[PDB]
RNA sequence: GACCAGGCCCGGGCGACUGUUUACCAAAAACACAGGUCUCCGCAAAGUCGUAAGACCAUGUAUGGGGGCUGACGCCUGCC
RNA sequence: CAGGGCCUAAGAUCAGGCCGAAAGGCGUAGUCGAUGGACAACAGGUGAAUAUUCCUGUACUACCCCUUGUUGGUCCCGAGGGACGGAGGAGGCUAGGUUAGCCGAAAGAUGGUUAUCGGUUCAAGGACGCAAGGUGACCCUGUUUUUCAGGGUAAGAAGGGGUAGAGAAAAUGCCUCGAGCCAAUGUUCGAGUACCAGGCGCUACGGCGCUGAAGUAACCGAUGCCAUACUCCCAGGAAAAGCUCGAACGACCUUCAACAAAAGGGUACCUGUACCCGAAACCGACACAGGUAGGUAGGUAGAGAAUACCUAGGGGCGCGA
RNA sequence: GUGAAACUAAGUGGAGGUCCGAACCGACUGAUGUUGAAGAAUCAGCGGAUGAGUUGUGGUUAGGGGUGAAAUGCCACUCG
């Protein structure tokens, strides 16, 4: 039974675990627009400068 | 009430097609066609006009404006209609 | 350092919100300036912008 | 525990000193944002006790501000005063015995005891003596008034069902801590002040010439003509509750 | 070993000092400053702008808010 | 993708309200107002002028339909949260760089030599999960307390959960369960019948056509991430909406209507998009030895974004002899 | 080191209105330039460069005024 319990508190920190990194990892793309420096096609193009 | 955004004489909503060669360019290219329409329109009203008048699944509207003041309509069919069968029926 | 020139790229919104139409037109002295203007003759009564477009030329 | 919710957010912009746009209280500007903290001085709860759990530093005053609770759900801030240990627990009311931190109204109290924060009248929030140190003591008292001697050297009749919260107020210690890093004045957003005498005399009255000019008026004015010594700004029939200046 | 990359010491005057100042002839010994002192102000405060309502002061309360002069620090600051 | 269809700061306009020859001044609710808060797309190709916009691949948002339950639901209200400072240096790694391995080619008329020359690329996202990093409470033992070895506590973490008071949530007080938790990085899918050195066939000699090898490891190491992580200090560090939770009171609609999900399909609001942007196109009257916020920061020598010479890329400064 | 103090080796730490020096901000000297390349600059050095810093965007105070670390400075190459 405890278990169990324990499993369901697993399954809601698996799910606010998944909410949080995804806000975070879309935090981090829109601070790197912001900054303009976000496309890994703009910063491959520019490895050399 | 289902209001439009603007009340805008539907049977004008376009003005003509457009000629140049890129646009033949996007018939055999892209299943697209180019039309010429007022800057008071949409992509909801455009697209409802021409899946009545022409008989088309029209699949996107990419609108743009032309700084001489008129706007610039590129409406791209369905995969379903060819846009050559359907543009040599206008004259194009 | 920079030079005595006056006028510079500031935003034409910021413009407009101190030259333009509206706040020419928020006052009784402004909107007595458009009675010089229009009863002058100038084709162009303010120096503006607009939220929407550029320019139709 | 920063972000009570009590410290109540939205302010009028900084140390402003704009009327019209006028520099009409002069020298201010610059600084932090100094978020203000929304203190309860009116003690509106009488009777139920509260404890103190933290003594935060209210960048506003001069002194500290304290975190207060109750034994209902609801969290305060009050002036705490010199004492306050921590965990101590003050009560507001009419009959509560005399503590360093409760508060009381000026009837019920004897005489000769150190007092902050007293009202004027009744209904206001706190007016007198609730600075950093500020501590006003009690001569006897009469049949609606109270003779209090607050800390100016200054004694007033006042209206005696008025709120008190006994006790020294404290963070003494601000008297001798020196301000010796030379721009830290510009830190308080308090811009520096320019002399009446290396003025001109289209600005202030004692705008000279050549040299370390002196005063040249009959008396030292302020840079608005009046004179600025001795001259008392007070209007001759306003109150008469003062008893002696003492001054 | 190229480019790059402190000249220093001995005295004196002024300003303690870092800063600010006449955009386009003066950067200073000038202004400011921390510190000191006088003086006004008990909150419906003084003071400031406005015929007024009112606003800054201040959502602060004499360990605080104006205003005058002097300018760290050390010794003092006489007579009328 | 950037603004508006969302939210507010400074500030503006201010219904009523006070004041004032007029114009208008003060000021509350309210509404505007980004430089901020909230919200979903990356890689390759196309191309005389467009590319996160067009094509193809994989995605993600916001509603409807299709299946299970519920009789109440939405808004206003009550709350949490949004939500924030400066400096400091140490870790763990990525981005880049160098070297090595591998693959292809190479005789570049010089004394010798292959020691030489080019590639060694891959994103968003979906899944699984974190240590030798930080955090997890107290005491003894061994060690420089420390990384670890060992014992005890019944609270001592991230977090949940019960109650008690006028107490739905919350807050406060009390009790109990939980030894783990956090996030960059990472493996796989995306992802190769892509990209790519080279050779193979014609030149409008401007390029197209077919085929295609290896595509790994280690040392450095970011000013980028962890990270609003810790430590220290005073000069004490915005607001509101989105989001989450919830009783009474108040307005409306009610059964195949409303609400919450699980796969699967459908649908996709306006404006900006060219070009210059360390400038011949902007501002200095000039195709003016001047100014203009922000982002990317290669090699060698160097502490270094100075400096000297160079790869990429771009020029030879619009009078010459 | 004494029953506690007062004080000192040694590490750890990273404070500064600290120092050198780039971007950046400013303009001290000198030369050039004076129908200047430029109605205020170029060149060689120069002062600050974690702060009383610098700057973008949106604002605020408007002439019997504003603002001024105070020069009669600045308020669109114009300011008693």
């Amino acid at each position: 039974s405890k278990l169990q319990l324990k499993l369901e508190q697993k399954m809601k920190m698996k799910m606010a675990k998944k909410i949080r990194l995804r806000r975070n990892r879309l935090m981090r793309k829109r601070k790197l627009r912001k900054r303009g420096a976000w496309p890994p096609s703009k910063m491959k193009k520019l490895k050399n400068v | 009430l289902k209001y439009p955004r603007r009340i805008l004489d539907v049977y004008q909503i376009l003005q003509s097609p457009i000629i140049t060669e890129a646009a033949i360019k996007n018939i055999a290219d892209e299943n697209s066609l180019l039309f010429t329409v007022d800057v008071r329109a949409d992509k909801k009203m455009i697209r409802e006009a021409i899946s009545n008048f022409f008989g088309v699944k029209v699949r996107k509207v990419n609108t743009l404006i032309r700084p001489d003041g008129t706007k610039k309509a590129y409406i791209m069919l369905n995969k379903e209609y060819n846009a050559s069968e359907l543009a040599k029926k206008i004259g194009i | 350092a920079a030079l005595c020139l006056t006028k510079r790229s500031r935003s034409r919104k910021s413009l407009a919100r101190t030259h333009g139409f509206r706040l020419r037109m928020s006052t009784t002295s402004g909107r007595a300036l458009l009675k010089r203007r229009r009863a002058k003759g100038r084709k162009i009564l303010c120096t503006k912008t607009n939220p929407s477009s550029g320019k139709r030329a | 525990n920063p972000r009570n919710n009590l410290i109540s957010g939205q302010r009028r912009c900084g140390k402003g000193r704009n009327a019209r746009g006028i520099i009409t209280a002069r020298h201010r500007g610059g600084g932090h944002k100094r978020l203000y903290r929304k203190i309860d001085f009116r003690r509106n709860e009488k009777d139920i006790y509260g404890k103190i759990v933290t003594i935060e530093y209210d960048p506003n005053r001069n002194a500290y501000i304290c975190l207060i609770h109750y034994g209902d759900g609801e969290k305060r801030y009050i002036l705490h005063p010199r004492g306050a240990i921590i965990g101590d627990t003050i009560v507001s009311g009419t009959e509560v015995p005399i503590k360093m931190g409760n508060a009381l109204p000026l009837t019920d109290m004897p005489l000769g005891t150190a007092i902050h924060n007293i009202e004027i009248t009744l209904g206001r929030g706190g007016q007198l003596a609730r600075a950093a140190g500020a501590v006003a003591k009690l001569i006897a008292k009469e049949g609606k008034s109270a003779t209090l001697k607050l800390p100016s050297g200054e004694v007033r009749l006042i209206s005696k069902n008025c709120s008190a919260t006994v006790g020294q107020v404290g963070n003494v210690g601000v008297n001798q801590k020196r301000l010796g890093r030379a721009g830290s004045k510009r830190w308080l957003g308090k811009r520096p002040v320019v002399r009446g005498v290396v003025m001109n005399p289209v600005d202030h009255p004692h705008g000279g010439g050549e040299g370390r000019a002196p005063i040249g008026r009959k008396s030292p004015t302020t840079p608005w003509g009046y004179p600025a010594l001795g001259r008392r700004s007070r209007k001759r029939n306003k109150y008469s509750d003062n008893f002696i200046i003492r001054r």
